[PDB]
């Protein structure tokens, strides 16, 4: 347990250099003991295989991720939750690889499993459903996917908090979808929603002293890393509207967050 | 969380009533609002849902031209004209912080 807290706390601040050793050595050290076929090594491997996607080594960590799932489908069961979370990894990758069509079944797999164990309003439930609606997005099915997004917010909003970092995630990803669909108006309600929150977690309610960005944006055109894409979006937005002074406004308030869209992956 | 249903009652078909639910404990204009239903031997079924404003709001098919979602963010409460009723909408209805009713309250009762 140990080990693998500090296999992901190397992984975490991307130093690969202590990671990856680290990782291949506790893989040989538990393969000697119980041998291949164990929950343990699924669990290195699984540590693994992610270390090597973000390191875009993507045909190893499909790979791994394979055979970290073939051992906990053994060991573990064909419905445990454990093989769920693989499944949501191999989606995540063959996704962010464009392999859609073939991603689909494994999301909705691990949703099944994931509703069956952890019942139908889990955030990890949640998560997926995030997932499988991003996955069709990507594939024009659009009929399902404002639902999935509709659930997975209700479910992330009522579990968790609504200032937690998957609401905006969430929210950000049913906007790519309504852009899809020409929705701009409904994706910019997104945006103003999560930019909105936002400004109150640091100085509460919004008056005539307390107004966010975008207010300010939008005047002057008449005369959390999370949030930093939606300022991008909100920004990349108004510039296609043509509103270049509200545009403007938000481009040098995301520069200034940092010290169009983008597909944010839940695992 | 607190969440109270009224406005229910016996109407003829084609009639109206109008669901209120009042909010308490938690920042309701940071959250997104959702209206279910309960036939008597059926389970619970997803209406609407209305984000922390106004400008997305989401019905069940059946509900679709019948039914509008609005809340008053000062007021703490959140609305659902259920206008040219059917029998079919004769349910128990809840207002809730998700899909499945999570943090419901005792609802309301709508006979057509």
């Amino acid at each position: 347990r140990t080990l693998h807290n500090l296999v992901i706390q190397y992984a975490s601040q991307g130093r690969y250099e202590v990671a990856v050793p680290l990782c291949k050595q506790a893989l040989e050290d538990l393969e000697k003991t119980s041998g291949h076929d164990h929950p343990d090594v699924a669990t290195m491997l699984n540590i693994l295989a992610l270390v090597y996607r973000d390191q875009n080594k993507y045909k190893d960590a499909a790979n791994l991720l394979n055979d970290a799932l073939a051992i906990r489908e053994k060991t573990l069961g064909r419905d445990h939750p454990a093989v769920a979370a693989t499944l949501n990894n191999l989606a995540v990758l063959y996704g962010k690889r464009g392999k859609y069509k073939e991603a689909e079944p494994l999301c909705k797999r691990a949703l099944e499993i994931r509703e069956k164990v952890l019942g139908k309003d889990h955030p990890d439930v949640a998560k997926q459903l995030n997932n499988l609606a991003l996955l069709c997005q990507n594939q024009g099915k659009y009929e399902e996917v404002e639902y999935y997004y509709q659930r997975a917010l209700g479910i992330y909003q009522t579990k968790l908090g609504p200032d937690d970092p998957n609401v905006a995630k969430t929210k950000n990803n049913l906007a790519s979808c309504y852009l899809k669909q020409g929705k701009f108006k409904q994706a910019e309600t997104l945006y103003k929603e999560i930019l909105t929150r936002a400004h109150e977690r640091e100085f509460g309610s919004v008056d005539d002293e307390n107004k966010p960005i975008w207010m300010h944006a939008e005047e002057r055109e008449e005369c959390s890393p999370t949030v930093t894409t939606t300022l991008k979006n909100l920004g990349a937005l108004y510039r296609r509207q043509g509103k270049f002074e509200a545009a403007e406004t938000l481009e040098e308030a995301a520069m200034r967050s940092r010290k169009p869209t983008e597909d944010i992956y839940l695992e | 969380v607190q969440l109270q249903e009224s406005g229910g009652g016996l109407v003829q078909p084609g009639g109206s009533l109008r669901l209120s639910c009042a909010a308490s404990g938690f920042a309701f204009s940071s959250y997104w609002m959702y209206w279910v239903r309960q036939a008597p031997e059926k389970g619970l079924e997803w209406v609407s849902t209305i984000n922390t404003g106004g400008g997305i709001t989401y019905y069940k098919d059946s509900v679709k031209g019948r039914f509008t979602v609005s809340r008053d963010n000062a007021k703490n409460t959140l609305y659902l004209q259920m206008n040219s009723l059917k029998p079919e909408d004769a349910a128990q209805y809840y207002c809730a912080t998700d899909m499945s009713g999570t943090y419901r309250g005792q609802g309301t009762q709508v006979t057509v």
